């Protein structure tokens, strides 16, 4: 699976300070394989973190316990 | 082996800090140091070479505290030159406002 | 006040070719005492999470790690 | 305004509806179950990460005396992890060899 070019397009233009700001094509792209590893990574640490607990569910607590570090390791 | 002073460096970390400070912490601050000059030197390149200059300009400077969650909306450049720099050193930044 | 020239020097010895302009150090100097600003806010913290009234090389490191990461451009 | 306030929905509910299915992928691999609540955080948490991916590719543009984003901008955005912007700079010479 993925993220939508468009839907990742739209989202760039959604934030952007200057009315005439545009994003090209690869870039659509490259945005979309950054975007998914930031998703697959924050599950994953948060998945780890309560298979750590010795929990089968893994719960929002878990996602904020990852958070911070994800933002840092991240960008 | 060029550096800014040790001894300056303690001496601006525990003016900020305001707290006793183990002489080997300050070590670790000082190796710290190493690692922020060496770290923006080689982003610096990077700016530059992107905008297609040879040279560190300015706006690559305010793009980087920018980059670095220094300079935002609610706290801009010129604070922080306001707040943190020698009257000296402002003057040149700020000839008036 | 500041060791400006020493400044250029560290620089020019990470990168040679490197060149800077105007004040533009002043600005690089402003970063380099906003970063040892951090580094005490974190730090500080550090401690008073310690249980600690004296900042220890611990306490200093772990604060590195995560302000020398908020400064990556 | 309001247009807007769609466009916001549709998106959210977008990037919620991906994150949900990369989520899933890693839940069979891990062998564990998410909560709708953590999906719904991890979905979130990607927008507003896209704020920032925003006005940090402008900036990076702009600095270029440019409108439009290139994969350099993507790039330079992706420098300040070594191991993320090796993986990128992969992803974009996979895309540049057409």
């Amino acid at each position: 699976g993925g993220f939508r070019k468009e839907t990742v397009e739209r989202l760039l233009r959604l934030h952007f300070r200057d009315g005439r700001t545009r994003v090209n094509g690869d870039a659509l792209l490259l945005m979309a394989e950054l975007l998914k590893v930031f998703v697959r990574e924050a599950a994953a640490r948060a998945a780890r973190q309560a298979q750590a607990e010795d929990l089968e569910k893994v719960d929002i607590e878990h996602v904020e316990k990852v958070l911070p570090q994800l933002l840092l390791d991240f960008v | 082996e060029p550096e800014i002073a040790s001894s300056l460096i303690k001496q601006i970390f525990s003016h900020y800090v305001k707290t006793p400070v183990t002489r080997d912490a300050y070590k670790i601050v000082e190796k710290a140091s190493e690692r922020y000059f060496k770290q923006i030197s080689s982003d610096l390149e990077a700016y530059s070479q992107h905008a297609g200059r040879k040279t560190v300009e300015m706006a690559d400077v305010e793009l980087l505290m920018r980059r670095q969650g220094l300079v935002t909306d609610k706290m801009p450049l010129h604070v922080l030159v306001e707040r943190h720099l020698p009257l000296e050193y402002r003057k040149l930044l700020i000839p008036i406002a | 006040t500041v060791p400006r020239g020493t400044l250029r020097k560290i620089i020019k010895k990470h990168k040679p070719h490197l060149r800077l302009a105007a004040n533009t150090d002043l600005l690089v100097h402003l970063s380099f005492l906003l970063f040892l600003h951090r580094l005490a806010e974190e730090a500080r913290t550090n401690a008073f999470e310690n249980k600690s009234k004296i900042i220890k090389p611990e306490h200093t490191i772990a604060a590195a790690k995560v302000i020398l990461k908020k400064s990556r451009g | 305004g309001e247009q807007r306030e769609l466009l916001i929905q549709r998106l959210r509910a977008a990037v919620h509806y991906t994150t949900g299915a990369l989520a899933q992928d890693v839940a069979e691999d891990k062998g564990v179950l998410f909560s709708k609540q953590t999906v719904a955080a991890i979905s979130e948490i990607t927008f507003r990460q896209a704020e920032n991916f925003a006005r940090d590719l402008e900036m990076f543009a702009r600095h270029a005396k440019r409108s439009t984003i290139t994969s350099e901008d993507v790039k330079l955005l992706a420098r300040r992890s070594n191991s993320l912007l090796k993986y990128i700079t992969q992803k974009s010479d996979e895309l540049a060899s057409s």
